[PDB]
């Protein structure tokens, strides 16, 4: 129900809810990536 | 890139296409194999006679 | 595994014949990564650049087919395959040119045919500008 | 089939279908099959000697 | 016909009469029509490797399965979902700890 | 990037004999005596060890990780 | 749905016909022309791939007398049929038959 | 040597079937038999000709641009018997008398006779 | 601009729409002297032209 960003570096989960400057948490590294999604993709094995 | 030298001389047609090429034999010598990703998109404006009504209802 | 032979004659000015079963068991296989990029900056005026969620369809509660592959936030999300003319960031900007109206400049994907995101990596500068860049994969 | 680190996940399911060789090169059940004509060496003259 | 050799997972026999266009036959149709059994739907949750989700799925398609398939049907057109006859299953799930 | 599952030309599963070709140069064979000793006499299946580079032991320290 | 397509000549009353066989490639085409050379009736048989995006092949039959090409084609997919029968009945006897002399060997 | 059709000696090369130059018997099709017969003739030469030669086979490799003996001699002696005129026509130019060839320098004669 | 109404050049009027590398050296090899076929292989490369338009001819 958040929204729930990895971090660059440490690579733990940040939840970056409110209006911030982006930044770690745990660390100072400013750089986010989003998780994988949880639906389900269909990938022809050809 | 002027209205003579640019626009006058040669322009820009549509109705065209860019493809690489490869060789086939099994074609005649007057016929080029168009694909179909291009083919669906270049189009001929066909006018309706009595001819050929049967044909483009389909 | 090359033999230098002449076959069936598709291979006449320098071209040159493969074979099926090492196409599909992996010979040349190769993947393509392109970038798309989108910034969301703060102008002079005290406002900003926003990303609207998914619009929802209130008759299924589905969203609607060019905004599917969003998450709840406006930005598409790694591992769902993207489509031609489906958006990525669901950007939107002030018209200010008294509250604020917003137009939207979505960023859709061109293409022309389907891709993989693979990360979306969101940053910012120091202007308060956020700066977020897909992954696509094909 | 991967390689992995701590983290790292895989979840996936695999629908087996029935599927001949002509259409794609995964059906085949054969590594190579071939055959070659069983040769006869004949002497003309005698080799005899070094 | 005189089998000259054979144990697990080879052969090696010969044949004598026969002619060119039809061993030849024989050969291709090892090669082209014997059906078998391979993945072709690699329905994924929660990929999280490094090796991409497009490589994965082609390597599990080239991965031999020892189903015997006489006993299987062909798959229609479309019929995402299959059946007790013309399908099997495979679940992977690996996660990866530190010992 | 990883070793590929088939050879690319014959269609021989190399896959699996990746780490015994490892395992078996860390016992001091020559690539000649140990790609024998796997069982590859086609010369296509050779070119599989042979020629192969590990990218995926070296990308993987660069994954993030917990 | 019809694999089977028979195109006749300009000219000539059913004696050179062109066979047109649908999902086949050399692998049938190459044994039955084999089986139908050896008719002594047939003048001239051979085949062709039309494209090879198309899986087709054109079996033009002609033959010498005034017997229609029909009977050389079925005369040739009967005398391939049984040389299939035939051949699977003596390997499956030769498989059971080292199979047995292994199993009796070293006992 | 064609006649009525029916190839009666010798082979077809590049001076018969190419687009080189006339006598090709493709231009023969079209200055007496119309466009379309030249255009048919070229399209069955196409599919005839790779059915065949990819049942011949035809193929190049290392031991068909390698020397044999009878080369590795002549070659031999006839390096050594250039080298030795090049080095008197060198000697007869620096110190001593070198024939002019008519209108030019005596370096351009040297040039000349080493060509 | 048809490919059969152009094949000479305007140049000098020698053909420039002719046979190329491997059909060159398919007739060569095929136009030897010392080729010589069967019934059945004569019959297998003479049947490769049956083809197109020319599917109906004897
Ligand atoms: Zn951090
Ligand atoms: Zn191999």
């Amino acid at each position: 129900q958040p929204m729930i960003y990895i971090c660059g570096e440490c690579h733990t989960e940040n939840e970056i809810k409110s209006r911030d400057p982006i930044r770690c948490r745990e660390c100072g590294y400013r750089i986010m990536y989003k998780k994988r999604t949880k639906r389900l993709v269909v990938f022809d094995a050809r | 890139q002027g209205r003579f030298r640019g626009n006058l001389s040669g322009k820009r047609v549509d109705f065209s296409g860019r493809t690489v090429i490869s060789p086939d034999p099994n074609l005649r010598i007057d016929e080029v194999a168009v694909p179909v990703h291009v083919a669906k998109i270049l189009t001929f404006p066909e006018k309706v006679n009595k001819a050929n009504i049967n044909f483009l209802r389909k | 595994t090359v033999a230098v032979m002449s076959y069936s004659g598709y291979d006449i000015e320098d071209a040159l014949v493969l074979n099926k079963a090492s196409l599909d068991r992996g010979f040349g296989r190769c993947l393509v990564y392109k970038n798309a990029k989108c910034t969301l900056k703060r102008y002079t005026n005290q406002t900003f650049d926003k990303v609207m969620g998914p619009m929802l369809d209130a008759a299924t509660r589905k969203p609607i087919w060019r905004h599917e592959i969003l998450d709840a936030d406006g930005i598409c999300s790694p591992g769902e395959k993207v489509e031609n003319k489906q958006v990525l960031v669901n950007k939107s900007m002030p018209t200010v040119t008294q509250q604020p109206q917003y137009k939207d400049v979505p960023i859709t994907y061109k293409g022309a045919t389907d891709s993989y995101i693979e990360k979306v990596m969101i940053s910012s500068n120091a202007e308060d500008a956020f700066l977020i860049k897909m992954l696509l994969r094909q | 089939i991967a390689q992995l680190r701590p983290g790292q996940e895989i979840d996936l399911l695999m629908h087996c279908v029935k599927g001949i060789g002509k259409d794609h090169a995964k059906f085949s059940p054969v590594a190579t099959a071939s055959y070659r004509l069983l040769p006869d060496i004949t002497l003309l003259e005698p080799v005899e000697g070094e | 016909v005189d089998v000259v050799h054979m144990d697990e997972n080879s052969l090696e026999f010969d044949m004598v009469g026969i002619d060119a266009a039809i061993a030849n036959a024989f050969r291709r149709i090892l090669l082209a029509e014997v059906p078998t059994m391979a993945v072709e739907k690699v329905l994924v949750y929660n990929n999280t490797s490094i090796v991409q989700d497009e490589i994965l799925a082609h390597r599990l398609g080239l991965i031999p399965i020892h189903a015997d398939p006489r006993l299987f049907e062909y798959r229609n057109q479309g019929d995402e979902e299959g059946t007790e006859i013309d399908t099997l299953q495979f679940r992977l799930q690996v996660r990866c700890t530190r010992n | 990037m990883i070793i590929p599952v088939r050879c690319f030309t014959c269609g021989k599963i190399v896959g699996n004999k990746w780490e015994a070709y490892l395992g078996l140069l860390q016992a001091e064979y020559t690539e000649g005596d140990a790609l024998d000793a796997l069982g590859l006499k086609r010369y296509c299946c050779r070119r599989m060890l042979l020629a192969h580079v590990d990218l995926i032991e070296k990308l993987l320290n660069y994954a993030p990780l917990e | 749905k019809t694999a089977l397509e028979m195109v006749q000549a300009a000219g000539t009353d059913r004696h050179c016909v062109t066979f047109v066989l649908h999902e086949e490639d050399h692998t049938l085409g190459n044994s039955l022309r084999y089986m139908i050379m050896k008719n002594p009736e047939v003048e001239f048989c051979g085949y062709t791939t039309t494209h090879p995006s198309e899986s087709k092949i054109n079996l033009r039959i002609q033959t010498r007398g005034t017997l229609p090409a029909v009977e050389p084609f079925q005369r040739g997919l009967n005398e391939l049929m049984n040389v299939c029968q035939h051949v699977l009945d003596k390997f499956e006897a030769s498989i059971k038959d080292y199979k047995d002399q292994k199993a009796s060997r070293n006992e | 040597t064609i006649q009525n059709s029916e190839l009666m000696s010798g082979s077809m090369d590049k001076g018969t079937l190419g687009s080189g130059s006339k006598n090709n018997i493709f231009y023969i099709l079209l200055r007496d038999w119309g466009q379309n017969e030249a255009a048919d003739a070229m399209s069955r030469l196409a599919r005839l000709a790779p059915v065949y030669l990819s049942n011949r086979g035809f193929s190049i490799g290392i031991g068909d641009v390698t020397p044999g003996q009878g080369l590795l001699k002549a070659k031999y002696e006839l390096l050594n018997a250039g080298y030795k005129k090049c080095d008197e026509y060198i000697e007869a130019l620096n110190t001593g008398k070198l024939q002019q060839q008519p209108g030019c320098t005596a370096e351009e004669t040297l040039e000349a006779l080493i060509l | 601009m048809g490919t059969k109404a152009n094949l000479v050049t305007p140049r000098n009027g020698e053909p420039l729409i002719a046979a190329i590398q491997d059909f060159l050296t398919g007739a060569y090899l095929l136009t030897l002297k010392d080729t010589f076929f069967d019934r059945a292989k004569a019959c297998q490369i003479i049947a490769s032209i049956l083809v197109g338009k020319d599917e109906k001819i004897k």
